[PDB]
């Protein structure tokens, strides 16, 4: 086509998608990892991971408004991974990188499990 | 604003 | 802090939302333009439109699973803004510009505005 | 990714 590109537009949008998340405005999940609950958008948790993604779009899973995760699932690498996934930012810290790749790996988000298998093999 |  | 960033995320997220909108995927209202009728998602609107950012924050109406746009609305001009919105390209052309800059001044749109003053400044 |  003849479109016009604006550069910014897919970075203001999720920094506002974001901002609607620390308000818990139009929220429409929680997610439980154990004894933590997380609010989230839906469509922003199917557009960052193939697991939610799976979930959402079953028919019957789609109208829930809670959803547990595995008990094997550690909060702290959740939280760190939601963020990312609302900021493009990964909290990855040599006491934390073995945990957020386990959740990165569950939830599906290849990139995630990608970077944290090359900082570990640069640690080795 | 560019040309993609 | 010691965050790492992932350079494609926003616009992969992005690319993905615009997938769930193409497949009809977890829209929750409806936008009726005159005898047309867009289907969107609160989340999506509201990060890019001042005007949307407003109506679904409303107590009541961010209740609604249909909104009325004000009849001067052109059904093209919005089509053209909600694919930018969910693509970052902006289809504009000769013929559509002034409809493009009215909806986006009504939408509140800042930078749409801006490249269509930017543009008609250049053909005088 | 980068080091923002
Ligand atoms: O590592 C990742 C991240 C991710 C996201 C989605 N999400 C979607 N995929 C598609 Cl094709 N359409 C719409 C949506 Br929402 C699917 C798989 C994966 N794997
Ligand atoms: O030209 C524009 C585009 C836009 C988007 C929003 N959206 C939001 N703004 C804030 Cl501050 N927080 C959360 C959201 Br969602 C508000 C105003 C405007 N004006
Ligand atoms: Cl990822
Ligand atoms: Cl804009």
């Amino acid at each position: 086509d003849s479109c016009i590109q604006f550069t910014r537009h897919a970075s203001d949008v999720l920094l506002n998608l974001n901002r609607l998340r620390s308000r818990d405005i139009l929220t429409d999940v929680v997610i439980v990892v154990s004894r933590e609950q997380f609010r989230a958008h839906k469509t922003v948790l199917m557009a960052c991971s193939g697991l939610f993604y799976s979930i959402f779009t079953d028919q019957l899973k789609c109208n829930l408004s809670v959803i547990n995760l595995d008990p094997e699932i550690n909060p702290e690498g959740f939280c760190i991974l939601l963020d990312f996934m609302y900021t493009s930012r990964l909290n990855l810290r040599e006491g934390n990188i073995m945990a957020v790749m386990a959740t990165a790996m569950y939830l599906q988000m290849e990139h995630v499990v990608d970077t944290c298998r090359k900082f570990i093999k640069a640690s080795e | 604003w560019v040309i993609p």
